[PDB]
RNA sequence: AUACAGUGAAACUGCGAACUCAUUAAAUCAGUUAUCGUUUAUUUGAUAGUCAUGGUAUAACUGUGGUAAUUCUAGAGCUAAUACAUGCAAAUCUCGACCCUUUGGAAGAGAUGUAUUUAUUAGAUGAUUCAUAAUAACUUUUCGAAUCGCAUGGCCUUGUGCUGGCGAUGGUUCAUUCAAAUUUCUGCCCUAUCAACUUUCGAUGGUAGGAUAGUGGCCUACCAUGGUUUCAACGGGUAACGGGGAAUAAGGGUUCGAUUCCGGAGAGGGAGCCUGAGAAACGGCUACCACAUCCAAGGAAGGGCAGGCUUACCCAAUCCUAAUUCAGGGAGGUAGUGACAAUAAAUAACGAUACAGGGCCCAUUCGGGUCUUGUAAUUGGAAUGAGUACAAUGUAAAUACCUUAACGAGGAACAAUUGGAGGGCAAGUCUGGUGCCAGCAGCCGCGGUAAUUCCAGCUCCAAUAGCGUAUAUU
RNA sequence: UUGCCGUUGCUAUGGC
């Protein structure tokens, strides 16, 4: 054995006992009482899309909106008066209620809850923050299927949950945590489910209905940004600095753990066997394509395809939205001579990518939409064998940040219209790290894309 | 009989399949005084529950067999297991090659034979 | 304060005319939730009778917050009399 | 193959442990491993290197009387080794006082007594 | 309920009732056959034509009595059966001349249970004297429903005629299933300080018989003579509490667990017998032998196991046995007393103030080194485990576990031990002296026991739910 | 369509 196998690496030696055992194991070692037992008792991609759809000739329209930094938003659809709604929230304490329903006009603001200081409770003492308002700011907002309720949660360590009708809360639910501040929202589809990220490395699931708490579950090292679900019980979430995204089953409080590890030094010897590679900061956004695909974006501008098979990506596209612009030269020496200003700007190092600031994946379907504060917004779809996907369109209605991407659906099966509402604000919804980003106005952004 | 676990885990780093890991408070026997579950009495505790659940009836403890538990499983977990990780796997005696060999069919004994598997 | 109660594995027995299901009751900030409680809370969800609704074999999760245990739910009364074992009869005071 | 496979798995699992770096995946660092190693893994120990406790021994005081929760359950164990994925989920437990609760029994006493006080 | 009709004691009937002590190496056991060489309670599938209803004999039950007395008894009186005993020519076919008239109607000629024993005669299987069909007989010779509950059936003949459906329990033979008995080959230690064994319960065959459920020297006559082997027949030892991949394993102990078969005999000891589908019965009976018990001294009945140097709850689960869903199971499950080997904690955690000027390390001494240390000082709120205890869960029921409200610390008296080292004290005691010393020591002093607050409870060290001693030993 | 301001329509998008 050894002496007929003696050139081998050690590498190569392991992989051959690996085999070896895997063969042996095969060697030494019903279904249809399963079967006739489970008669007595996860879908895939149904809606194929990308090629019918025409993006140049839809519409943009950029409606402004006068709360400073729109956090999120929410779209309720119904589910066969037919009205389709939207729930934007700022960092302003508001929460404005729109109707979209008529895809040729404007959004059209109904009615706003705005809260204050006067929201802040007296004790302080972790369990008697119950107070009706929000008194700190509004990070993310959902909407509940069936349509009676919309939760909004934020840096206030609570959970409001708002009748739909009067705009008022008719429940507030504490996280009863010091540390615990609401990051994302995710509502089980047709479900009164609702799944929230905190950033006490938790994600906490509640029955609206009952308004009552379900189970917690304990999974990562850096705080939880994003969480999406489909219709199953189960979520996929992302932690920050952890670089991992972390599927759950929910009854089961089992995990499984996808990490990118990518090299930036394997990328440029790839390149010589075959530019700038930036490695990877952190995870920011997730969606579900379907119940086995998942995409994730990055602070260096990867859009992730995940499969659920594979704990590497099956596609990365690197630099997505594009590099920022270099620093200026005259701004960044302060020093007489421009030659010295020039290498002061130390040539192609300084330059960063954009971060994908939204990210969603129309569910069951091969059309998924990217938004950085690039100035536009980029339509890709996703290749029958499932594998890659490539940009179809990109709409440069918006200009600014994009935090949250919505698409909504009014037509027939054999002709849909979907809008996309982008909830465009001129700052990072966590953090104000980004700077006098140009042309930025608080809004809406409309896109209303017709298929052929 | 055959399975190792140095083995196993080896498999687990070269599938690139995602393990199904539990949770991170779920994993402790009894406030920490057991430690936390193996992965083996992880896979056990499922396989009952699932029996359990298809049976719809709950085991009572056997005396005999809770007994060479509580005495055996119990003390190899304490002596052994670390934090979630079992280090009996190195004193233990068994040998690996037993498992690795080929041993038997399709062992290539014959010259003809390695000739066919190189081609 | 409200438990939840989440139903798995439903399955239907015609020959005993039931139907069994694992019964998940999820109870923050409470000890435990009495079976007959219980028996209301599935009887009003199965749209059937307290006395159709039988329930047995109940564990705590350690730290509490979760109870698993096995539901049968019955389509009649009488059936659920003539079906059911003398020891829950007894239990659930249907019969003597 | 003893060596390659086993050397790998011992590896693995002392780093999981926590006791053996990541970057330090030799059989060498393994010998070279001593005690106190291991003894900074234990609960009391990664208590008061994350600071909630001022001392170690304040540490196995709040582990002995239930404060301390390592992940989901509460670990009043101060022997309890913790691993790389549950040492930045140790905190302080939802019942605790010093997390999110009401106040214990010698809180409530002294504000009842007040009370009376006052009342009086 | 003007036969009984509900529920049913007793009784009859039916079914089931198949621990101890000894150690064998072709014996046992394990497989493997065979039964064209056998027996069947049950299950399952088949199977039977060859009086509108017979006669008793008793129990339970009445009563009269005998005995010291037994589940002991005698006399008289009662009535039942799925108990016991008894017992019943027509119809179906073949050959149908002829008739019409083809299907058809018919002169006529003929045939016709089962079992037992034997003789004789003609479809399966590789194979039969087997199955089956006959013929003449034979039998202390059988079997071929005198039974039971749910329905009140359909005709017209309203006769109260005909016969009407679902089921019980029977019964014949064959098959099946459950067993069992024999049988076949294949396999297990050491040894020649064990070479002849068998006719020394016939040894190896043949014929006939007896016997058995049946083959067979299994037995008995008669007759031949054989059968086994230094390649070890045969014999001895085997710690043979052994071995069997018998057995689930060892889900990372170096070969280890757990389960199953041990093989036989007995149920005060020899011997004979009986009931059953199945026993040479853990039942009963007789005689014999030995114990031993009650008695009114006439008689009567009986058969140990655990302990030292034994209980309670229950058929809920698992499964089995009955006329049977239901009953029953010291099978089986559950619980209790039972540190011992050994476990994871706790017995406090944070502060604040005041006061003091010394604390510690090394070194034979001489000395040297060092620097926020000492205090039986005061004081503040916070935390919670042991516990006390409400519930639900849990289970046949309960315990326990899981979860769990309400209480739960300053002497934290919610009162940790075990060992080691070193002082010091008196109007005290003893001993030796070259004044005033030295030694041994000291719970004992002089008053005082509500009497006295005293080296403040003398200081320091180590292990800690553990910690010493003695002896042996590396 | 905007908290405010400015421009363009009388609707489009520049500034804070």
């Amino acid at each position: 054995s050894e002496e007929e196998f003696e050139g081998e690496n050690p590498a190569d030696k392991r992989r051959r006992l690996a085999k070896q055992y895997l063969e042996n194991l095969k060697s030494e070692a019903g279904d249809l009482d399963k079967d006739i037992i489970a008669s007595r008792l996860q879908g895939r991609v149904f809606r194929y899309f990308g090629d019918k759809l025409l993006i140049s000739e839809a519409k943009q329209s950029f409606t402004r909106v006068g709360e400073n930094n729109l956090t999120c938003i929410s779209c309720f659809q119904p589910v066969l008066k037919g009205r389709l709604f939207a729930y934007t929230v700022s960092k302003d304490l508001q929460l404005t209620k729109y109707d979209i329903t008529d895809f040729s006009k404007r959004p059209k603001k109904l009615k706003y809850a705005k809260g204050g200081a006067k929201y802040i409770p007296t004790s302080k003492h972790e369990y008697e923050n119950t107070t009706e308002g929000h008194y700190d700011e509004i990070l993310t907002v959902a909407a509940s299927p069936d349509g009676k309720y919309v939760v909004t949660g934020g840096r206030d360590r609570k959970l409001i949950v708002w009748s739909t009708e009067s705009l008022s809360p008719v429940k507030v639910i504490p996280t009863k945590d010091r540390r615990g501040e609401v990051l994302s929202l995710a509502f089980r589809k047709n479900s009164d489910q609702l799944y929230a990220s905190c950033a006490d490395f938790k994600i906490r699931t509640y029955s609206i209905n009952q308004f009552s708490q379900l189970e917690i579950l304990y999974g990562h090292h850096d705080i939880v940004e994003d969480i999406s679900a489909l219709a199953m019980e189960r979520c996929v979430t992302v932690g920050a600095r952890d670089r991992t995204a972390m599927l759950w089953k929910i009854p089961d409080e089992t995990r499984l753990t996808f990490r990118g590890g990518d090299e930036p030094q394997k990328l440029l010897r790839r390149w010589m066997k075959e530019p700038l590679f930036f490695c990877e900061g952190s995870i920011d956004v997730v969606s579900m394509v379907d119940d086995f695909h998942f995409i994730t974006g990055s602070d260096n501008g990867n859009i992730c395809l995940w499969s659920l098979a594979k704990k590497k990506p099956i596609f990365t596209e690197r630099i997505a939205h594009g590099i920022l612009p270099e620093p200026s030269f005259n701004d960044i020496s302060g020093e007489t001579d421009e030659e010295l200003r020039k290498r002061q700007l130390q040539g192609k190092k300084l330059l960063q990518p954009f971060w994908i600031t939204s990210l969603y994946a129309i569910p069951y379907s091969n059309v998924f939409i990217s938004g950085s504060w690039s100035g536009s917004l980029k339509v890709w779809k996703i290749s029958d064998n499932l594998r890659s996907f490539e940009l179809l369109g990109e709409l440069s209605g918006a200009k600014g940040v994009v935090t949250k991407i919505q698409v909504v659906e009014s037509g027939k099966h054999g002709k849909e219209k979907f809008r996309i509402l982008a909830s465009i604000a001129k700052e990072h919804r966590l953090g104000r790290w980004i700077a006098n980003v140009s042309g930025a106005r608080n809004g809406i952004y409309s896109a209303v894309i017709d298929q052929t | 009989k055959s399975r190792m676990q140095a083995m196993e885990e080896y498999i687990r780093e070269s599938s690139d399949q995602p393990d199904w890991s539990a949770s991170i408070g779920a994993d402790i026997v009894n406030h920490g005084r057991g430690g936390i579950k193996s992965l083996r009495d992880t896979e056990k505790e499922r396989r009952v529950t699932s029996f359990e659940e298809d049976n719809f009836t709950r085991l009572n403890i056997t005396n005999k067999a809770e007994k060479r538990k509580q005495k055996q499983r119990e003390r190899n977990a304490r002596m052994n297991v670390i934090g979630g990780e079992d280090f009996g796997i190195f004193s233990s005696k068994r040998k690996l090659e037993d498992s690795t060999s080929r041993r038997g069919a399709k062992k290539t004994r014959s010259a003809w034979d390695r000739a066919q598997r190189r081609l | 304060d409200a438990v939840t109660i989440r139903t798995r594995k439903v399955i239907s027995n015609p020959l005993l005319a039931r139907k069994q299901f694992v019964v998940d009751v999820l109870h923050p900030n409470r000890a435990n939730v009495s079976k007959d409680e219980l028996r209301e809370k599935l009887a009003e969800v199965y749209k059937a009778e307290k006395d159709a609704v039988s329930v047995f074999g109940f564990r705590t999760q350690f730290g509490g917050g979760k109870s698993v245990g096995f539901g049968l739910v019955y389509n009649s009364v009488a059936e659920a009399k003539k079906f059911e074992p003398t020891y829950r009869l007894v239990r659930y005071g249907l019969a003597e | 193959p003893k060596r390659l496979f086993e050397g790998n798995a011992l590896i693995r699992r002392l780093v999981r442990v926590g006791v053996l770096s990541e970057d330090k995946k030799k059989l060498d660092y393994v010998l070279a491993l001593k005690v106190e190693d291991f003894l900074e893994r234990r609960l009391q120990t990664q208590v008061y290197k994350l600071g909630l406790a001022k001392s170690v021994h304040h540490a196995r005081v709040l582990i002995t009387q239930r404060h301390i929760a390592v992940g989901k359950q509460i670990v009043n164990i101060p022997s309890f080794m913790v691993r790389l994925d549950s040492e930045k989920h140790i905190d302080f437990a939802p019942t605790s006082p010093f997390g999110g609760a009401r106040p214990g029994r010698v809180a409530r006493r002294n504000a009842a007594r007040k009370a009376e006080a006052s009342g009086e």
